[PDB]
């Protein structure tokens, strides 16, 4: 499974 | 041995041709095993690998819906770097992301990782520790330290030690038939003449997994690697792998030339001859 | 940092006329991402294709493997076609059975 990206 | 679950991650700004094209290509060591693409009608999450077939329709569901958020991250990412960097809003960019783990023969990680890179450059990469980042340039620096304000790495550190674990666990045991096995490679050796009285002798390995290998040539029992020309271990399009290497000699000296194969599916390493 | 793709083009199996097989274009170490590539069988983009194994080394630049499963023929010449920002005209490499 991915991983949750939130931001730069 | 080791195995890994990797994530290849990527968003294209196209500036007056809509919105960024964003993609995502899951591996499991040298297979690939999914891949959103924000490019497709009716973009979702899809199998790469036939062993996926074993998971229900709430893994897909669930993993398209984290796509679909990562890739409105992304989007707002790029904009967010092109003020961190002072550039025009008429220019394409790249954001890319490698993202994973690896865990020993026994399952237990061995290590994790998450790199980010902007137009090809380092941006930023977690550290070996898992607890803090490295910012390549001042840019990357804002980054960090909103990460750091919003325990960002500790989420990640949950993710890389639990979830990635488990889940390549998983993949490893669903899909053992394909990941756990082992391929041959069969070798040949091809000769092209040249000009000035030389010949090129190229040693071909075909039809091997996993992707490691090591192709040799030999004279008077010493390996020539450093006049030899080569490519890199590539795809052949079913799941397996193939390479060569040549060696440029003198027409008439070729059977004093000898290539070796080593690799996995290899008890004894091929030694070949033109 | 642009950089300009190298352009592989191989068969699965060493060919065979009338054998089913699979021709492969592997697409490397290029920068930017877009990329337009084609295979061609006689001159003609041959409608199949997959495109698969996308990647990126350590230094960042791209990979990509596109493929199509054929029978060749000894008359049939097998081509890929590449174009990207890095090079002026679109790059043609051949499938070179001997090689
Ligand atoms: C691969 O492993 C299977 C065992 O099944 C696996 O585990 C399940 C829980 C599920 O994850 C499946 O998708 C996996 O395939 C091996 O098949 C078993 O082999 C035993 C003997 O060792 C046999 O008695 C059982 O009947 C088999 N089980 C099933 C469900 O068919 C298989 O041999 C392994 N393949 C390789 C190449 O190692
Ligand atoms: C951003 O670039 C513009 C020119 O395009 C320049 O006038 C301005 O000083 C730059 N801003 C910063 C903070 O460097």
């Amino acid at each position: 499974e991915q991983y949750k990206f939130y931001s730069v | 041995g080791p195995h890994s679950l990797r994530y290849f991650v990527t968003a294209v700004s196209r500036p007056g041709l809509g919105e960024p094209r964003y993609m995502e290509v899951g591996y499991v060591d040298d297979t690939e095993f999914v891949r959103f693409d924000s490019d497709a009608e009716n973009p979702r999450y899809e199998p790469r690998a036939r062993w996926m077939e074993q998971e229900g329709p709430e893994y897909w569901e669930r993993e398209t819906q984290k796509a679909k958020g990562n890739e409105q991250s992304f989007r707002v990412d790029l904009r967010t770097l092109l003020g961190y960097y002072n550039q025009s809003k008429g220019g394409s960019h790249t954001i890319q992301v490698i993202s994973g783990c690896e865990v020993g023969s026994d399952g237990r990680l061995l290590r994790g990782y998450q790199q980010y890179a902007y137009d090809g450059c380092d941006y930023i990469a977690l550290n070996e520790d898992l607890k803090t980042w490295t910012a390549a340039d001042m840019a990357a620096l804002i980054t960090k330290h909103k990460w750091e304000q919003a325990g960002e790495a500790e989420r990640l550190r949950a993710y890389l030690e639990g979830t990635c674990v488990e889940w390549l666990r998983r993949y490893l045991k669903n899909g053992n038939a394909t990941l756990l096995r082992t391929d041959s490679p069969k070798a040949h050796v091809t000769h092209h003449s040249r000009p000035e009285d030389k010949v090129t002798l190229r040693c071909w390995a075909l039809g091997f997994y996993p992707a490691d290998i090591t192709l040799t040539w030999q004279l008077n029992g010493e390996e020539l690697i450093q006049d030899m020309e080569l490519v890199e271990t590539r795809p052949a399009g079913d799941g397996t792998f193939q390479k060569w290497a040549s060696v440029v000699v003198p027409l008439g000296k070729e059977q004093y030339y000898t290539c070796h194969v080593y690799h996995q599916g290899l008890p004894e390493p091929l030694t070949l001859r033109w | 940092i642009q950089k300009t793709p190298q352009i592989q083009v191989y068969s699965r199996h060493p060919p065979e006329n009338g054998k089913p097989n699979i021709l492969n274009c592997y697409v490397t170490q290029f920068h930017p991402p877009h990329i337009e590539i084609q295979m061609l069988k006689n001159g003609k983009k041959i409608p199949k294709v997959e495109m698969s194994d996308m990647s990126f080394s350590k230094d960042w630049s791209f990979y990509i493997l596109a493929h199509t499963e054929f029978t060749p023929t000894e008359t049939d010449t097998y081509a890929c076609r590449v174009k990207h920002d890095s090079m002026a005209e679109p790059k043609t490499v051949y499938w070179d059975r001997d090689m």
